């Protein structure tokens, strides 16, 4: 029985274990000549072929370490399974099972960076207390806390401050009555301690300073916080926050070319053995790549704090900047405790893989699988984590070809977490007979022939087993119509022979189907995120669609109520496509003519209750109802905040309950419990 | 182009300096041309780093560079109680050196003053300053256009503002070919901006060496500005002149702006007294959108258009979501004042941190094609990281968004290549704009000389047919029967001041596609595959053509008979002289392939004369203008005549056609139906069945077609339908036109309901009662005069059931009540409809509605309890109903309909 293994593969082991995973060669030298050789492996059974020139190839994605992810984070491994030697063949992808899970009680490093400009004097005078107070908190969410101060201005250099009299080079505070220390750009004071009473000694000792300009250099003292890894005090096995309070704009790169200073920050940290950050008035700011990539390496997390002048600039950046989280910052700055409290609320709830040093010619689709069994399809992060809950993923690489280099690796990590996969990838494109070859054996034309795998090797313009035959008659198409070898060979002997390209090789039994020839999308070989198949496009493994042009963007997909465009639509391409009529919205969220919350969402006492009605044979009785149920019994509370509503049921009895919004939204029911 | 890296000659400099950092070609002492580099940092007087600015000329041998002498030493003086001193040290000289005919204008932007108010003091803030030392000697005198003293506290203001210490004036200049000077000034008014202009012929004559306060009459200055957009919005970064917006004398500006609206950033227009014309917006934040600004006719129109750099451009990718690529926008000007919109076109380079789009030098019609083209250099750019240039040509359209050269950092990492660039002025009287980059951290400058450029054009030239019957040569030094036929080649360069000592290799190649024993055509001599011909082309434009005399095979010597001929050409440049540095660089097509067969199944007459016969037709003739039309055009192709070779059909497709997939008398597909007519010739990119058309075959295609945006369309589109083949009589069939029309028919649909729907009683105002109608022209096409009549029960009166509190119409609809809504605020069923009663017609009316928009509003009213409790036995039913209508369609004979629909509103009420 022809199929893509007999027309497709018919000149090595290798093609035939190349081409689809079911494909099984057979090395067996007296077999028949016209037989198929690469075909089932009942077929080849049936042909009686040798057990050991019988070749069955299978990928396998084994595990080789499979320690259990611990209860306490008191190594503590939060990523399953923690090594992979992952084997994988030509055209062929594989799939494997990670449970990424945050471990409750993983140690905190927080870096409290802080400005110090002219503006900044009342915030200091309230900060003089922060730290017991952090940890006085923090000690509910970890066992093992350790924090840091900082310090910045700006460049000490003019136009930047003020100089004169030549007295007030050193003291740029002297035409007001009140003196103010002198210029500088950053300054580490403590390193990362346990013992937190030190935050609140040293925080005391610091003292105010004056510019010129409104926004201050910042960037610069993140950076240096950064990069000085030794001088910080960074543990490798805990969570790094790195605090940035401010209440004006912040300078940026090229901001500094009006003092001459021009040299860009090289991204090495220069904090000297006085602390002071050395090349502050010869080395330029730091852009926002640089930036990124250095929070990143370092697992490092910023949590920015401005003020209210200016949030829309912050959180206009933080969105630029992954793993960061912008706040509401009091003029007199009291607010920024419970702002850092909700910020690690808030990075440890998003859960988002990243994969680095991926090689080119692999890609992995993930596939959500987050708490309860939303396989969602697309998706490889999760929102709404508590601390202790677990995840799952299903992960599959697909490779492009059979690499030159045999062992190649790359890494799955959970964002700003120590733990993480390590993928031993091994491309497997060896057969059994290649090994026993039989070069210029005297059956190959008196010996000027190699014979390996069942054929001997005859030179151009001649075939067979002995080079019987070069000139000449067979039938070399499918079809009498059809042209011979596909307008592509020639009719040698009873076989085809795929003329010569420039760009690569004909392959198929007739030189039928070739490999260069497939549609773009813009520009680019199927999107450039395709594969040529014989005149169709298909995708590689994150790439969905006929036409490869979209991977598993959700973020615009993603919705504040939880959900990929909200409730009605479907996130195609990392965009929400509105379905309801009358509904729009990012999500199409909102929808004035849709039922409310006391009409559509009744479902709780429906689906999860006496369970009856639609939705029971999929996978949406409790997608919907995920709320808070609260077992209120008709509380005096008919309207306070919300709407009450009271529904007929089929029985004629009412139910009354009322849950509309209290802070940007609450799942949570007041449903009754006994109907009335 | 052209650039020649491989004798980047240096201008190197005292070794600390940034020997580098500026740069402007100026003239000399008697005409010609030398090289003002900037150096800040060299040549300390007392060994404070005062920074010279040089005056290299220009050598091969890149020696090092006399000096502008100026007077580095200091002036100092007192009116009555000022002890006003202008310190000199610590300053950029150098870090603008912009010159004029006969005036050289070197600034040193960093250059101090100290205003003391008496005993008080205001500090030696930087003035900035602009040595205007002539060249020639004469008069070397400077003037800081900040240069007004103040006692300090008067003129803060109380408002910190209407004072202009920190201007650092030099930050920016161009002198304006006029004959005034602008003098950028980042820090005019506290950073806000500034831009001081004066005249260059009268500023000469207004100094008096010795005096340190004193202003030109003809000084003028930006006005300062309250708007917390501007404030530290470093304006004045970067300023350039051109006729942008209609301004010709009183020429406009074109002041940077490059973080302004808390860092998104801007580019501005101005007037010559400082009123905004346009306003350019950044597009990504943090991005420094604006930090080189240069203006340039990149399409060859006559208007200038605007290029603004985003150096720190950090993009979005599949492997990479954060990435600093940088990013360089441009922005085409439209006819009249029309406003300047979205950025015509995104370049972008591809290494990471390379701060792509830091410098940007309009380099002139660099390969002399009639359109302008600009540099784009990366100073950390290039896979080793040390730095790069990347050089992008313009066109009718703007910029190709990939660099057509690149150039890598010769000198070591940390060099800071490409920081400044200049262009406009040949460096070497060799008819080409040179360009001249400095790279201050290696404290050299390396030139860069582009070379004359010659245009590749590239011919082959082959026999329609291959008859095997017609053999009236014979193989040399054999008797192979050979079916012989002439080749010729034709390839020819143009270009301006190419060297008279230019030659070519024009090698081809016969029977290509096809290896050693399976060519079906060789050279009749050699019997070789092919062979290269030498060309002068040594100050001759015009091509050299070369005909070969080319054969066929014996019959015997090879099998395939069916399979085509194809043939490839090459076109390449000599080899590389000794040291490098090729005469030209060779640019345009270089390759080109053509294929040619023998004659096959004609039949039997020997007279091969095809007729292709094609039906065509026409589905969805009303086309809605950017719809999700989905339209398959079937036709079938047939040959009653005899044999076509490479017959296709050739389809003219509008620009917002796009191509979904499809099958047709394929057999052979489903998914692939190509498209000729792609961009400049290429008029045969369509898929082949030439292949020939057998005697009698018939396929018939199916293709989508999905018309997208396309609101410039016009009226009507027309589609041409032509099947192209390479024979030469009768190459083609007769023309199918198709003039499918393009007659907009909008649908808009009506819809109203009741919110609450039911009452329920449970157990002195009521609550509120919405009504909620929305329009929204589903139908693509745009509709003008939309017509919404309201009609109601009643007359909105108390005595009714229900009583209107007002009418709220959003989304930009107005309607008109007779009578009026709202006359008080206060607080068997008979059927009562609007045209029984008297009505209260509320009429609706829309000028201009664009696409996918949509209208709401919202009704308020209240209940009453008197009306509520009358009759409790029995039930009320409450129906509103709306009808609309469209006048007329912007069409000619739109002979379909008139849009319009209705709506319908139901309320009940129920018993508890
Ligand atoms: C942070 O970014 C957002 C988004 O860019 C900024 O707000 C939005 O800015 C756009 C661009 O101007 C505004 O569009 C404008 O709308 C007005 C009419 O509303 C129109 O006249 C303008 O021509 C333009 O089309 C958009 O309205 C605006 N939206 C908001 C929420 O302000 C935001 O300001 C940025 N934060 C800051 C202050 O830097
Ligand atoms: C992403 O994950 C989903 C879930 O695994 C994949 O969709 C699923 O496709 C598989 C078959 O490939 C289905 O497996 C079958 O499920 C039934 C029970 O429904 C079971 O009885 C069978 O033994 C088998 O396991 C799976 O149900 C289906 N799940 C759904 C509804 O999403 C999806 O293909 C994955 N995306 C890719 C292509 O990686
Ligand atoms: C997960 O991996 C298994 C094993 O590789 C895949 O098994 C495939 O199963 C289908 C259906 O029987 C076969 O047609 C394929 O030939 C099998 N492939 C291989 C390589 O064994 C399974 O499809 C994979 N699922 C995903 C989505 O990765
Ligand atoms: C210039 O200064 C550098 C750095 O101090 C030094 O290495 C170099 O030798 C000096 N001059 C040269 C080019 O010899
Ligand atoms: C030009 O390129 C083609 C391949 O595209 C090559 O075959 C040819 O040899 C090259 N130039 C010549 C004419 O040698
Ligand atoms: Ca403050
Ligand atoms: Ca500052
Ligand atoms: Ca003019
Ligand atoms: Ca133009
Ligand atoms: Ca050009
Ligand atoms: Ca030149
Ligand atoms: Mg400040």
């Amino acid at each position: 029985g022809p199929n893509i293994c007999t027309t497709r593969g018919v000149s090595s082991c290798q093609q035939c274990l190349a081409v689809s995973p079911m494909c099984a060669w057979c090395s067996d030298e007296a077999l028949p000549l016209g037989s198929p050789r690469c075909d089932l492996k009942e077929n080849l059974l049936k042909d009686n072929c040798a057990p050991e020139s019988i070749e069955f190839p299978v990928s396998e994605a084994r595990v080789l370490e499979d320690r259990p992810l611990s209860d306490k984070g008191s190594q503590v491994t939060q990523v399953s399974p923690q090594r992979i030697a992952l084997r994988l063949r030509p055209d062929d992808s594989k799939n494997f099972s990670i449970q990424v899970r945050q471990v409750e009680d993983y140690p905190v490093d927080i870096y409290y960076l802080m400005d110090l400009s002219y503006s900044m004097k009342d915030d200091l005078w309230s900060i003089q207390n922060l730290g017991t107070k952090l940890a006085t908190q923090m000690r509910k969410l970890t066992s093992n806390l350790r924090i840091g101060f900082g310090a910045f201005v700006d460049k000490p250099v003019s136009p930047y401050m003020y100089i004169s009299p030549p007295e007030a080079l050193e003291n740029p505070c002297y035409d007001m009555k009140t003196t103010c220390l002198p210029m500088f750009g950053y300054k580490h004071v403590l390193t990362l301690t346990d013992q937190v009473t030190r935050f609140n000694e040293e925080v005391k000792k610091q003292s105010v300073s004056r510019n010129r300009d409104a926004p201050e250099g910042g960037f610069d003292a993140i950076m240096q916080a950064t990069v000085c890894d030794e001088k910080i005090g960074w543990r490798n096995d805990a969570s790094h926050l790195l605090v940035f309070t401010t209440d004006a704009k912040t300078h940026i790169a090229l901001d500094g070319r009006l003092a001459g200073i021009v040299q860009p920050n090289d991204g090495q940290c220069h904090v000297g053995s006085d602390n002071h950050y050395s090349a502050s008035t010869t080395m330029d700011y730091p852009s926002l790549g640089l930036m990124t990539e250095k929070l990143s390496q370092k697992n490092i997390n910023l949590i920015f704090a401005v003020t209210e002048n200016v949030v829309n600039l912050y959180q206009n950046y933080s969105e630029l900047i992954p793993g960061t989280t912008v706040g509401v910052l009091s003029m007199d700055s009291s607010n920024v405790l419970q702002l850092i409290v909700d910020a690690y609320g808030k990075i440890r709830s998003k859960v988002e893989l990243e994969v680095r040093d991926l090689p080119e010619e692999l890609s992995l689709s993930f596939n959500a699988t987050c708490l309860n069994n939303e396989v969602i399809p697309g998706l490889k992060s999760c929102m709404g984590l508590k601390i202790g809950d677990t995840v799952s993923f299903s992960i599959e690489a697909k490779v492009r070809g059979c690499p030159q280099e045999k062992e190649k690796s790359f890494t799955i990590k959970p964002v700003g977490f120590k733990d993480s996969l390590i993928v031993q990838v091994t491309f497997d494109c060896d057969c059994a007979c290649q090994a026993q070859a039989e070069p210029n054996s005297h059956r190959c034309n008196n010996g000027n022939g190699t014979f390996e795998c069942g054929v001997c090797r005859c030179g151009p313009g001649w075939l067979g087993s002995q080079c019987e035959c070069s000139e000449e008659q067979d039938e070399c198409s499918p079809r009498e119509g059809q042209p011979v070898c596909s307008q592509r060979g020639e009719c040698l002997c009873g076989q085809c022979v795929c003329h010569s390209s420039d760009f690569g090789k004909i392959t198929g039994k007739y030189c039928e189907c070739d490999d260069f020839s497939c549609v773009r999308y813009k520009g680019e070989m199927c999107s450039g995120h395709g594969q040529c198949s014989c005149g169709d496009c298909l995708c590689d493994s994150d790439w969905t669609g006929y036409y490869c042009n979209c991977t598993t963007r959700t973020d615009t997909c993603m919705s504040s109520n939880g959900l990929l465009c909200s409730g009605r639509g479907k996130c195609e391409c990392g965009s929400c496509v509105c379905i309801q009529p009358g509904s729009y919205g990012d999500t199409c969220e909102k929808c004035p003519t849709c039922p409310d919350a006391c009409t559509f969402k009744k479902e709780c006492v429906e689906c999860k209750k006496f369970d009856r009605g639609a939705l029971h044979d999929e996978n949406t009785c409790n997608r919907y109802c995920r709320d808070e149920i609260e077992s209120v019994k008709e509380l005096k509370d008919t309207g306070k905040d919300a709407v009450n509503c009271t529904y007929k049921n089929e029985d004629d009895c009412v139910v009354r309950f009322q849950y509309y919004e209290d802070s940007s939204g609450k799942s949570i029911l007041y449903v009754v419990e006994e109907p009335e | 182009l052209n650039l020649d890296p491989v004798q980047l000659t240096f201008y190197a400099g005292p070794n600390g300096s940034q020997f580098g950092f500026s740069l402007d070609f100026h003239k000399d002492s008697h005409g010609r041309v030398a090289i003002v580099v900037g150096a800040p940092r060299t040549l300390g007087p007392s060994q404070e780093e005062t920074g010279g600015v040089f005056l290299c000329p220009w050598r091969a041998e890149g020696g090092q560079c006399p000096s502008l002498l100026f007077d580095l030493r200091d002036e100092t003086r007192n009116v009555g109680s000022q002890t006003l001193q202008t310190f000199k040290a610590r300053q950029g000289l150098g870090a603008s050196v912009v010159s004029w005919s006969d005036v050289i204008v070197a600034c040193a932007p960093w250059q101090h003053w100290n205003v003391l108010e008496k005993t008080e003091e205001a500090e030696k803030t930087p003035v900035g300053s602009c040595f205007l030392a002539q060249p020639e000697s004469g008069r070397r005198a400077e003037y800081s256009p900040c240069r007004g003293n103040t006692l300090s506290r008067i003129y803060v203001e109380n408002d910190f503002s209407w004072d202009k210490r920190y201007c650092e004036a030099g930050f920016s200049s161009v002198v304006t070919q006029a004959g005034e000077l602008v003098l950028g000034a980042p820090g005019g008014y506290y950073f806000l901006g500034l831009l001081a202009q004066a005249p260059v012929a009268d500023i000469f004559s207004s100094y008096r060496p010795g005096i340190l306060l004193w202003h030109v009459s003809s000084q003028s200055l930006s006005f300062d500005s309250s708007n917390p957009e501007y404030f530290d919005g470093y304006w004045g970064y970067s300023v350039a002149v051109g006729e942008f917006d209609g301004d010709l004398n009183t020429t406009e500006y074109v002041v940077g702006a490059p973080t302004w609206s808390w860092t998104l950033g801007a580019v501005e227009i101005l007037d010559s007294y400082y009123q905004r014309l346009h306003r350019l917006r950044g597009e990504q934040m943090a991005s420094y959108f604006g930090h080189s600004v240069a203006v340039t006719d990149v399409n060859g129109d006559g208007r200038h258009d605007l290029l603004v750099g985003a150096p720190l451009y950090m993009e979005s990718r599949a492997d990479r979501k954060l990435a600093e690529v940088g990013r360089v926008y441009l922005f085409l000007q439209p006819r009249g004042p029309h406003a300047l919109g979205a950025p015509s076109l995104l370049l972008t380079g591809t290494q990471l941190y390379g701060r792509f789009g830091s410098a940007i030098a309009p380099l002139g019609d660099l390969d002399r094609d009639g359109y302008n083209d600009i540099a784009v250099a990366a100073p950390y750019g290039g896979p080793s990281g040390r730095g790069q240039v990347l050089v992008f040509l313009g066109q009718s359209e703007g910029l190709r968004s990939r660099p057509s050269q690149v150039l890598d950092s010769p000198f070591p990492t940390g060099s800071a290549f490409g920081f400044s660039l200049r262009g406009a002025v040949d460096i070497d009287d060799n008819g080409y704009p040179d360009l001249i980059v400095g790279a201050y951290g290696a404290n050299q400058v390396a030139v860069y000389r582009a070379q004359p450029v010659v245009k590749a054009s590239v011919q082959l030239l082959v026999q329609d047919s291959l008859n095997p019957a017609v053999k009236s040569c014979v193989l040399p030094q054999t008797k192979t029967p050979v079916s012989c036929f002439n080749i010729q080649m034709c390839v020819g360069a143009t270009g301006h001041n190419i060297p008279q000592k230019l030659s070519l290799n024009a090698e081809l190649q016969l029977d290509r596609q096809k290896p050693r024993q399976g060519r079906r055509v060789l050279l009749l001599g050699s019997q070789q595959a092919g062979t290269t011909l030498n060309l002068d082309l040594g100050g001759k434009h015009s091509p050299i053509c070369h005909t070969t005399m080319a054969f066929l095979r014996d019959e015997a010597d090879f099998r395939d008979k069916l399979s085509p001929i194809v043939l490839s050409l090459n076109v390449s440049l000599p080899p590389t002289e000794a040291g490098m540095a090729p005469a030209v660089v060779l640019h345009g097509d270089t390759h080109v392939q053509e294929q040619t067969r023998i004659v096959l199944d004609c039949g039997e007459d020997d007279v091969c004369v095809p007729q292709l016969q094609l039906t065509a037709s026409v589905t969805g003739s009303p086309l809605l203008v950017g719809a999700d039309n989905v339209l398959e055009l079937q036709m079938d192709a047939a040959n009653e005549g005899e044999g076509a070779y490479e017959a296709e059909l050739a389809v003219h497709l509008p620009q917002g056609a796009h191509y979904m997939r499809a099958l047709s008398n394929v057999e052979g597909f489903e998914r692939l139906i190509c498209n000729q007519k792609k961009e400049n010739e290429t008029r045969v990119v369509l898929c082949e069945l030439g292949n020939p058309m057998k005697k009698n075959a018939q396929i018939g295609i199916a293709m989508l077609v999905s018309v997208g945006n396309l609101e410039e369309a016009g009226e009507s589109v027309s589609f041409q339908l032509q099947i192209r083949s390479k024979n030469s009589q009768n190459p083609n069939s007769k023309i199918v036109l198709l003039d499918v029309p393009v007659r907009a028919e909008a649908q808009v649909e009506l819809r109203g309901n009741s919110f609450p729907a039911s009452l329920v009683v449970a157990a002195s105002w009521g609550p509120k009662v919405e009504h909620t109608y929305e329009l929204h022209n589903n139908g693509p096409g745009t509709v003008n005069g939309l017509h919404l009549s309201i009609h109601l029960p009643g007359q909105s009166q108390p005595s009714d059931l229900l009583y209107i509190l007002d009418i709220q119409p959003q989304g930009g609809l107005q309607c008109f009540p007779q009578p009026p809504v709202n006359p008080l605020k206060v607080d068997d069923p008979v059927l009562v409809s609007c045209d029984s009663a008297p009505c209260t017609v509320v009429q609706c009316d829309l000028q201009e509605m664009a696409r996918g928009q949509r209208a709401m509003v919202t009704v308020l009213a209240f209940l009453w309890l008197p009306s509520l409790y009358q009759r409790p036995l029995d039930q009320f039913v409450l129906q509103s109903h709306a009808w609309f209508n469209v006048s007329s369609l912007p069409y000619a004979v739109p002979p379909l309909s008139l849009p319009r629909g209705e709506a319908q509103v139901w309320t009940q009420l129920l018993r508890a």
